């Protein structure tokens, strides 16, 4: 009855009915990686001139990144450390136009390389969700204040430089503190973004940071909608 | 037998059941339709044996899962090194690198 | 859908015209035999019968035999 | 939904790329391995095979051995 | 619906944070532990494990023991 029906589903991913190429499966896996973020965040990125590219050229000898600094060749990954640019396979370049170049891989099997694209995407739309009046939103400031008190979400999300700098200030109370550490305040949003949209990492965010999970959940079902509207109305 | 006094006892095989979990009510119930002679030949062919008598001269036979490179299901197991097998199967440690 | 008469889990055109099994990261992947892609990797070309659940009539299917889901 | 081939209650990317089991208030939570949190607690980083119900082919699954819901 | 992992008929917040059992007219009610009310009645404050159907691993659930629906 349901025996062969569930035996078929238990091998429904295993058998491959028509294969016919090799680099065509990386293209499909990249597209199905990308199309499972919602439709709204892509419009939020494309409002300010966002660009998503699929190449097989590794990100060293690509034609559009041949002329770059050393402080952008040494930028930080999701884990905090700098990545060698021979090793980096996904990069967002926004020196004048926000452009993100994705090298294709087999992303459905590889849910570790599938998190760096989510991290750089959350890096992309970061400030335009954080900033409203050219300043960090005070609701997000209350959020960072509440997360630094909890001893678990603190060392989940913040980089160690942030925690070893904040107790020197013992209180994110200064107007200069936000203006001096905006990269960390952006990184804390992009890390929670990548934890939210990697579909086996949501329960990490739910239990280790329950009030950051609710911030991203409120952003998920209509916050993107409102920010896309308020950007597209001023888009003319 | 009364002249030479030699009579010993061999052990050919051992029957016996497995008791598995029950998710419904947490209890553990012996299933009487499955013995270890359906299980132990499958352990003896996908693992690797390590015997060790460094604890007061007693042999402690253990078995760690290891990859067989000519079987498509068995090539899905994680790569197991001798240091990791000695560390997780018996209880070695490396407090100074050694 | 893809027809499968014998109910062994591998479709019929694969059993007639060849197939192979390999793992990719840690997951097995049953595939049709493409000539100049698998022959340089050194896999095998299995062919079977699309009407029998087990082509040698023994109690192990073609799928369990080539996949390893068998009595070891 | 999340893929789970072997049907042992733990997804494929966690079994391949590392996981652990942690309690928070009184409830156990199986989670992917994060070194910034699971090293200070002194936990273990497990890796199993995503297409076997029990990687050592014994009758206790990979879920049960790490969770403790097993024969005591 | 309230969560109940172990399926012993009593919610997890009550098992972790305290509960008690008392009859009102001729009917049994299971209640969260309120020190302002339940202490003067002379009742008892139970706690148990929200993951185990029976906290002492004997074949009587935590509901059956405190309620009276047990082998006498
Ligand atoms: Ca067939
Ligand atoms: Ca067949
Ligand atoms: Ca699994
Ligand atoms: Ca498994
Ligand atoms: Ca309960
Ligand atoms: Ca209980």
């Amino acid at each position: 009855k349901t025996e062969k029906e569930k035996f078929k589903d238990s091998i429904n991913n295993l058998v491959k009915t028509e294969f016919t190429n090799e680099t065509l499966d990386k293209i499909q896996q990249t597209q199905d990686l990308l199309k499972k973020i919602p439709k709204d965040v892509l419009e939020i990125y494309s409002e300010l001139g966002g660009e998503i590219y699929f190449t097989d050229i590794d990100l060293v000898e690509h034609k559009e990144l041949q002329d770059l600094s050393e402080e952008e060749k040494n930028s930080m990954n999701s884990r905090g450390e700098k990545v060698p640019f021979a090793s980096r396979f996904v990069f967002e370049k926004k020196r004048e136009t926000p452009k993100l170049i994705i090298n294709i891989k087999d992303y459905a099997i590889n849910s570790e390389q599938s998190k760096e694209v989510y991290y750089e995407i959350g890096k992309g739309i970061s400030l335009d969700i954080i900033s409203k009046d050219k300043s960090l939103d005070p609701e997000f400031l209350n959020l960072i204040k509440s997360l630094s008190d909890d001893s678990d979400s603190s060392d989940l999300l913040f980089s160690q430089k942030f925690k070893e700098k904040l107790e020197l200030n013992n209180k994110s109370i200064d107007i200069n503190f936000i203006k001096e550490n905006l990269t960390e305040f952006q990184h804390a949003f992009s890390l929670a973004f990548s934890y939210y949209f990697a579909p086996d990492h949501r329960t990490v965010l739910e239990l280790y940071a329950p009030d950051m999970f609710e911030y991203m959940n409120k952003l998920e079902k209509g916050g993107f909608e409102k920010i896309s509207e308020s950007l597209k109305k001023e888009g003319v | 037998l009364e002249k030479t006094k030699q009579l010993r006892l061999d052990t050919d095989q051992v029957y016996g059941n497995i008791a598995t979990y029950n998710f419904e009510n947490g209890r553990v119930r012996v299933d009487t339709g499955s013995n270890w002679s359906e299980v132990l030949p499958q352990i003896q062919e996908t693992t690797a044996r390590i015997i060790f008598n460094g604890k007061d001269l007693n042999l402690v036979e253990r078995r760690i899962a290891a990859v067989n490179p000519s079987d498509p299901l068995e090539t899905t197991k994680p790569d197991m090194t001798l240091k990791e097998a000695l560390k997780i199967a018996f209880g070695f440690n490396e407090p100074n690198g050694n | 859908t893809v027809p499968d008469r014998d109910n062994d889990g591998i479709p019929d055109s694969l059993e007639v015209e060849g197939y192979t099994v390999d793992v990719k990261n840690k997951r097995t992947f049953l595939s049709p035999w493409i000539s100049n892609i698998h022959e340089k990797k050194g896999l095998t070309k299995y062919k079977s019968s699309p009407e029998k659940w087990s082509t040698a009539s023994d109690p192990y299917s073609d799928f369990e035999k080539v996949t390893g889901r068998i009595d070891k």
